[PDB]
């Protein structure tokens, strides 16, 4: 698979995020309880609430497709569908909204990915969501300063940074500690206070952000300079136009 | 400097280029004069009615960032965004009322019935007499029966009937009080075009009372107009008050020579005539009167149409008719505040002017690829070079509509054809989405992914020149950040060409009228005046209510 | 199902077939009625001249509309034969189906009959304008190799402002049916056919206009479910006697009163014929007044309906002016009730339709002349088939006293739909079919 | 035949049924089974006799929470269903030997009613099935109990609701899969205003059968809309064949190759692979480590792409057993494949556009709802011309119970009655057999 055209670092990073054979760099280690705490759908050690009975307790209709498509564990169990949502600063956050959705549906099964200017979301079975969330939080998908976990009040992707380089958060779920140089998540994605904050590590250096970012910018790599990437987008525009008319 | 630099400096402490600021220390809603007014109002309102209402402690705390003032484009008026909410802005409400309560009705079939079926003569003398009768009758007063109860003249003072005709001799014969003089309201070349389009036809511009339009709906307009036309025809031309021929006048006034502002809508968005969803983009461009005063600046003309359409289509139509609540004041403000779209569009006009000259570019995909790509990159680069600008138009959808509108309008400036301008609009979205790995909200580019393929399609519910498209075009029926910009793109090629109208010359003339309440020659100036609570609307009931 | 038989006559008052089963005239059985109905569903008039002038001037999308700078100079009428042939190739399903494409007026118009096969697999009837429109749009584009950049103007010239408008606003095609969204209710499509359209296609022949209108109205009553079960016989008897000149009753009544007669004399003769034929009997006597009663309301209603038709022909015929039909529809029924003590046609529905029809054809509030009304019109939908056929006969007898005549509202229909034989003379085709199936019922 | 393409026809299991069938043997214009399904859909009505009886017993008629105190009527309709149904059949039918069907279900609680085709040969549209059925049962009930002139109007309200004050049969106790003609978004949309849940109800949640019925209905509408005419006809037939009829077993094989571990992305890679092998696409030119693909047959590439899109929905929403992600699959399958290949996505971006708003209007406050309440006539999902909704049907079919507004909530009456029709329940089996039987008459 080629995934995406272009000869810039951005284009390559976009290809890497989609390529399931590319190993996302692990930049931090997060405990399973911390993931459950960040998600905020249940308490650590709380039973998985069920939206419907287990699939084996149900008698699904004989259906060649059902028999050929292995359900994810959370669907077998009847888990609810919950979410994790990220905001990505346009100031060189490693992951961006379109990059996420494309990469999610290349990497993860049974994924409902949504892309917006200030938020990107995935909904799936709860227990499966937690393992996806661990990777999305531990790897280069996420930077503790230029990315934020936000179930609501996502304002900030387009705002200026604060004095510490942190992205704006109306609810301040992620607190930069000027005494230690590390970021802590005081509250959960929906904004509810946590009992024990979650260390999210040190923000990436400005130089490393540009190394890993997937956004084009004039003060980084400009999209207009990735001529081959622009050319494919124009090609798609032209071929779409000709197909819709189809009377040449 | 950039046309938006002034607004950015008056909005934030930092210089527009600065990349960092400080938050959380502004006091929340207390930073804002308007939010403070709202908090006190909610306290008085809740106490008075016995039910909690506006409460800043509900939900999340507004104002962790700067609550920005907005410059209304082409003005020096700065207001908080709440002052541009249509509910808080009487000028915006009156703009829609003046459209909703307007219908165009020919007199040509009617005069033929008079002479052919009734065997009576129609002359400029009888037309004037009819017009004096209909201006008594149209606001809701009687001309034939005894013991009729009528509307209070002061409550319906904004209702009247005027006529226009391309025949200068007939126009001079009619009392000027009832005449929209094409020669006096349009420059010479435009007036000659408009008069040639109308010829010997005689057309009424009917405006029913704002108070009725607000009590009832848009489908009321053409019916109300027809009743009083019919009553005045009975009176002025001395027919029997209800004979066979009376029906011919009603059919002609209600169907045969009537021009609605908007056509009715299908069931899922069930609505009668003269609602915003039925107004095609070409009509909206022609309702806006910038073309006849700013004709030497095609950017100004085009963007006044954008402001007209963005407010009506996004704030009132999509933001209330089709949804409601807080609504989409900001989705629309992006297209007519801070001089941002003006900067992007003047750049595109200049780029097209240096490379092709307006209207001299080939009307093909080569021109679309050239102009829309260059202007898109210019627009997006401003958001990157100025952090303040990006924080100002914080919504991806806002930036998409503004950048693509400049790209679309620019392409149409080059080709003189609105359809290639529309192709440029969609090309801008595809580039924008790829440059920043984001575009608008969850469902912003439904029409934009259908866009390219449907620009030049010819199939049943796909193919249509942009001027004929409107809020009911299938792809367009749902989403903010397009419809008002489409009206701009529709105007774009005609403004470059010097055309007197985009799609309908009768609609163009019908709003070149100094007796309208809203001044359609200066839409954005009017919005600013409403924001300052300096606009006096029609339709108020103060006269019939206690002090 | 029923034991009634009728004698079928032609539009000149001649007997064609004796003792025909009533159900041989039923839309559900009569093959000619099926043919007219399916013809009406699948036929389209295409105005090639109008399309060409619209493109020449860029006047597209509705009244007084124009896009300066979009003008296209295509000689469509000059190439009508090639364009029409190319379109037919797309409209047809196979070379051997019932597709018809015929040029008229030296290429200015085209009659199109979309193949029946497309409608066997369609939910309703819009395939006719829609398949025709795109076929002619594509044929024009291919004929002159119109560019991707200009083709959308050909689409506007043919189909108008659709889909911004719900209708084909400004279109240069016509059908006798309107779009399905405009039905007053489900099952009304065959009622939303302007009377002027009916008068145009039958080229003013009064009895053919009466027949075509009754066929369409009563066929709609079946699709609406009104002519089902307890009411089925009532509507078939109404079709036969009011619309098919059964037993020559309409013709004979018009013969007996045409020279000097009035609505009142037509009433007196109808009641006389009903007495002689055993349809009604004197039930009881008041002071110098006889109250009539009858054991078959359906048949009395049918007889009264034939008299209603003849009274329109006598009254509006004498005037040669259609407008008075609303008066005839009212007071024929008003008078006959106090003449007999029996209910009027459609049990008062005709009289009610006539009150508002009169009002909305002599007032400021709406409606118009008799020719712009139809069974789907809110004013004239209330009687279930027994009123509109009289309006069709009246407009047929009009001498040009109306401003909104078929030439004003239905010029395209007059030129094209009148060229199809089943539509032009429906009474002849329906009678032949009934006799041909008389022993299959 | 107009076109030269032939296809190999496969069953729901994934077995070859007939080789090298002309494409037009699957055309709604030629296929006798499609004609039968479409005419069945037009003429079939479900009558809820229990509901009619309960409405009368309580005077709860005319819409939600509506009741007229003092109008109550205690009629044992379900107890006399056989006599009532027989009396109604006599009025519905044209002759004793025609195709009228009246079949009692649930011990007399419901009644499958199929109006005779003869009635529609002389009708403009389809409102005949609901209107003729309604009046027939109203009269049969009145005659069964000699309901008086003064009370009969309540029987009419119990059956057909607030019509004609309401435009719809508001509160009616009958059901059809088609909605009233006034609600069409445009002329020729009637076969598109069929809720996805209705299709999933009729197919009893069978993934491939739900896909087929939906594709059959959508693409037939494209013919009535005139979209599948002239230059575009072949595109729509290939889309019907490959996306909805599992032509050449492409959908089936793609799901087989990705069902265990697969994702949307892996399905894309295999589809792009299959296209190259079958000569559908070729490398048109190369950029730096990137290959731009071209094709001499857009319609065929689109059909291959339509097949993969269906397979990706089945793989993605199948693995989740939750339909909601189909809006995501419809979007990013097409987004990804365009930058994977340099070729336009399914329906030239129309599917992507429909997915954008479909996602928005199934995850926001503004309207829409769950995937099952959408349809081809829905303003949200009308934009792609047949290539999106059949995937929504396949996704809802794979849903294991994550939707509040499932077919059981909004189409229970359809689920009980329409699913009894063999052609509606397993359309793929009938359309394929019909295609084979006309393979040499095309
Ligand atoms: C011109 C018409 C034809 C028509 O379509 N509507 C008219 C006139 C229309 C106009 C009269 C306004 C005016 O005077 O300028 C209005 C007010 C509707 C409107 N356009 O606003 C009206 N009638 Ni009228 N119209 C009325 C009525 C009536 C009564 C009046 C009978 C009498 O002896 O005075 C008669 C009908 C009848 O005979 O039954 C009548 C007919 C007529 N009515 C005859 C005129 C009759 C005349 O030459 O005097 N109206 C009424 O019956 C009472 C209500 C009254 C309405 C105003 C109100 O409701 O306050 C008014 C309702
Ligand atoms: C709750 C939703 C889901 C939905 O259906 N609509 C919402 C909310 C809705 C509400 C919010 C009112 C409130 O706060 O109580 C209103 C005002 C509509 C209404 N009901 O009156 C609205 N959005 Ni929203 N909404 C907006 C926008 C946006 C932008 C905001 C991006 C950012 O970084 O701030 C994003 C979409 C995107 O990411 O592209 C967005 C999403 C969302 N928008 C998310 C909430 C996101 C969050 O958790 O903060 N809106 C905009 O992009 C600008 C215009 C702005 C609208 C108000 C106006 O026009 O003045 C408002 C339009
Ligand atoms: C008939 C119909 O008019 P048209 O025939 O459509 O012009 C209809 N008017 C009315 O029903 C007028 C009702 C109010 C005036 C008369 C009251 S008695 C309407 O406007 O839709
Ligand atoms: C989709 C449809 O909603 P339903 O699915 O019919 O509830 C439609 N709403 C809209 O299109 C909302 C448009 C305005 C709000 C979103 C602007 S992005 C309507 O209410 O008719
Ligand atoms: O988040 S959503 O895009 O659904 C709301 C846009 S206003
Ligand atoms: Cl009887
Ligand atoms: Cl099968
Ligand atoms: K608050
Ligand atoms: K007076
Ligand atoms: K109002
Ligand atoms: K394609
Ligand atoms: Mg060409
Ligand atoms: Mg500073
Ligand atoms: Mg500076
Ligand atoms: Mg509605
Ligand atoms: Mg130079
Ligand atoms: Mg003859
Ligand atoms: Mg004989
Ligand atoms: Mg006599
Ligand atoms: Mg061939
Ligand atoms: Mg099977
Ligand atoms: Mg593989
Ligand atoms: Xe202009
Ligand atoms: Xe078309
Ligand atoms: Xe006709
Ligand atoms: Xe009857
Ligand atoms: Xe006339
Ligand atoms: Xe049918
Ligand atoms: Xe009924
Ligand atoms: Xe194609
Ligand atoms: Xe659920």
């Amino acid at each position: 698979a080629q995934y995406y055209p272009g000869t810039t670092k951005v284009a390559q990073n976009r290809r890497n995020f989609c390529n399931p054979e590319y190993e996302l760099e692990k930049l931090r280690e997060i405990s399973d309880e911390d993931v459950v705490k960040i998600l905020g759908h249940r308490a650590p050690g709380e039973e998985y609430p069920s939206v419907h009975p287990p699939l084996e307790e149900m008698d699904e209709p004989e259906d060649a497709i059902r028999e050929m498509v292995e359900p994810i564990d959370g669907a077998k169990a009847g888990d609810r569908v919950r979410y994790i949502q990220f905001t990505d600063s346009m100031y060189f956050a490693p992951a961006q909204p379109y990059v996420r959705s494309r990469a999610y549906l290349c990497r993860y099964r049974g994924a409902d990915a949504g892309t917006l200017s200030g938020r990107q979301i995935i909904e799936t079975r709860e227990r499966d969501l937690e393992k996806i969330s661990k990777e999305l939080l531990e790897t280069e998908f996420f930077d503790p300063a230029r990315s934020g976990v936000r179930g609501k009040s996502v304002h900030g992707h387009s705002l200026r940074l604060d004095e510490d380089g942190m992205m704006f958060d109306m609810l301040r779920r992620q607190i930069y500690n000027k005494d230690t140089g590390r970021v802590e998540m005081v509250k959960n994605q929906i904004g509810d206070e946590l009992d024990e904050p979650v260390d999210l590590g040190e923000p990436l250096d400005e130089e490393t952000l540009m190394e890993k970012t997937t956004i084009y910018r004039v003060d980084g790599e400009a999209y207009r300079d990735d001529v081959e990437a622009v050319e494919i987008m124009q090609r798609i525009h032209v071929l779409r136009s000709q197909g819709g008319f189809n009377l040449e | 400097d950039k046309l938006f630099i002034n607004a950015l400096k008056k909005k934030f402490e930092e210089s527009p280029e600065e990349k960092k600021t400080t938050f959380y220390t502004l006091g929340g809603w207390k930073q804002s004069e308007r939010k403070t007014e709202f908090v006190n109002a909610g306290k008085e309102v809740a106490a008075k009615r016995g039910i909690p209402q506006y409460n800043p402690d509900i939900g999340t705390p507004l104002g962790q960032r700067v609550l920005m003032p907005y410059q209304v484009s082409t003005t020096d008026t700065y207001v908080e965004g709440d002052d541009l909410h249509f509910v808080n802005n009487a000028a915006m409400q009156q703009m829609w009322d003046d459209i909703r309560r307007t219908v165009i009705v020919g007199l040509n079939h009617a005069h033929a019935v008079i002479e052919k079926r009734l065997g009576k003569e129609v002359t400029p003398e009888t037309i004037t007499h009819y017009l004096e009768t209909v201006n008594h009758a149209m606001p809701g007063a009687a001309v034939v029966q005894e013991h009729m109860v009528e509307t209070h003249p002061a409550l319906v003072a904004d209702s009247y009937v005027k006529v226009f005709t391309g025949n200068d001799e007939i126009a001079d014969e009619i009392d000027p009080a009832f005449v929209i003089d094409i020669n006096k309201q349009f420059p010479e070349d435009q007036a000659e075009t408009l008069k040639a389009e109308v010829g010997d036809g005689i057309w009424q511009v009917v405006r029913i009372p704002t108070i009725v339009s607000r009590t009832c709906d848009g489908a009321t307009t053409s019916r109300w107009s027809a009743m009083q036309i019919g009553m005045s025809m009975i009176s002025a031309y001395k027919q029997a008050a209800g004979e066979a021929a009376t029906g011919d006048f009603a059919y002609a006034a209600k169907h045969a020579e009537v021009i609605h502002m908007g056509t009715y809508l299908p069931v899922r968005r069930a609505r009668g005539e003269n609602e915003p969803g039925g107004v095609p983009f070409g009509y909206l461009a022609d309702i806006c009167q910038s073309s006849r005063v700013n004709y030497e600046d095609p950017v100004r003309v085009s963007l006044d149409v954008v402001a007209t359409g963005a407010m009506l289509y996004d704030q009132i139509w999509l933001g209330s008719y089709m949804s409601g609540g807080v609504g989409f004041t900001q989705y629309a403000t992006a297209a007519y505040t801070d001089n941002i779209l003006d900067d992007f569009t003047y750049f595109g006009k200049e780029y097209v002017e240096d490379k092709y000259g307006l209207c001299e570019a080939p009307n093909n995909m080569d021109t679309v690829l050239d102009v829309a790509t260059e202007v898109t990159f210019y627009g997006l680069e401003q958001y990157e070079e100025y952090p303040a600008l990006l924080e100002d138009q914080f919504g991806g959808s806002q930036r998409a509509a503004v950048v693509a509108a400049a790209a679309g309008c620019s392409t149409a400036f080059a080709t003189g054809n609105a359809q290639t301008g529309l192709s440029g609009w969609y090309l801008s979205m595809y580039l924008h989405k790829e440059q920043h790995s984001r575009l608008g909200f969850y469902g912003y580019d439904l029409q934009d992914q259908c866009g390219a393929s449907n620009v030049f399609s010819i199939r049943g519910d796909e193919g249509l020149p942009l001027e004929l498209r409107g809020p009911n075009y299938p792809n367009y029926a749902m989403n903010v950040g397009h419809q008002g910009e489409y009206a701009g793109i529709s105007q774009a090629p005609h403004a470059a060409r010097g055309d007197a109208f985009v799609f309908n010359p009768l609609v163009k003339i019908a709003f070149a009228d100094d007796n309208l309440v809203f001044d359609f020659t200066n839409v954005r100036g009017e919005f600013a005046k409403g924001a300052l609570r300096e606009f006096e609307p029609a339709g108020e009931r103060a006269l019939i209510t206690p002090a | 199902k029923f034991e009634d038989k009728v004698d079928l006559y032609d539009d000149r008052g001649n007997l064609v077939e004796e003792q025909v089963p009533l159900e041989a005239l039923s839309p559900l059985r009569n093959p000619a009625i099926k043919s007219i109905v399916q013809g009406i569903k699948r036929t389209v008039a295409v105005n090639l001249e109008g399309i060409e002038n619209a493109l020449k001037t860029a006047k597209v999308g509705g009244p007084a509309c124009k896009i300066m700078g979009r003008e296209l100079d295509l000689d469509i009428v000059g190439n009508a034969e090639s364009i029409a042939a190319a379109a037919k190739e797309m409209i047809q399903v196979t070379e051997d189906d019932d597709t018809n494409v015929e040029l008229l007026g030296g290429g200015k118009r085209a009659l199109v009959q979309v193949p029946s096969a497309r409608f066997d697999v369609a939910a309703e009837y819009s395939a006719a304008p829609l398949v025709t429109a795109t076929a002619f749009v594509q044929a024009i584009i291919n004929e002159f190799d119109v560019s991707m950049y200009d083709a959308n103007m050909v689409k506007a010239a043919v189909l108008g402002r659709y889909p911004q408008s719900v209708e084909y606003m400004g279109a240069n095609i016509a059908t006798m049916l309107d779009i399905p969204q405009k039905l007053e209710g489900p099952g009304y499509a065959l009622r939303n056919i302007m009377v002027n359209h009916v008068v145009a296609a039958t080229l003013k022949n009064t009895l053919q206009a009466a027949a075509l209108s009754t066929i369409l109205e009563q066929t709609a009553m079946f699709e609406m479910g009104d002519a089902v079960g307890a009411f089925e016989r009532m509507h078939l008897l109404g079709l036969a006697y009011q619309g098919m000149n059964a037993d020559n009753l309409v013709f004979d009544l018009v013969k007996a009163n045409g020279k000097e007669g009035t609505v009142g004399s037509v009433i007196a003769d109808l009641v006389e014929r009903a007495l002689e034929d055993g349809v009604i009997k004197v039930e009881k006597e008041l002071t110098d007044y006889k109250v009539y009663g009858t054991d078959d309301l359906a048949m009395w209603n049918a007889y009264a309906a034939a008299g209603l038709m003849a009274a329109t022909m006598v009254n509006q015929g004498a005037a040669r002016a259609a407008q008075g039909v609303s008066s005839t529809l009212l007071y024929y029924n008003d008078l006959i009730e106090f003449e007999t003590g029996l209910p009027s046609v459609d049990f008062g529905k005709v009289e009610g339709t006539a009150v508002g029809f009169s009002f909305f054809s002599h007032s400021i509030y709406g409606g118009g002349g008799p020719g712009i009304f139809n069974g789907n019109h809110i004013v004239t939908r209330h009687s279930k088939g027994f009123a509109i056929p009289c309006v069709a006969a009246a407009m047929a007898l009009d001498a040009g006293t109306q401003m909104f005549s078929p030439e004003a509202t239905s010029g395209l229909i007059k030129e094209v739909f009148s060229q199809v034989d089943e539509f032009r003379e429906p009474l002849k085709y329906v009678v032949e079919a009934a006799a041909e199936i008389k022993n299959e019922i």
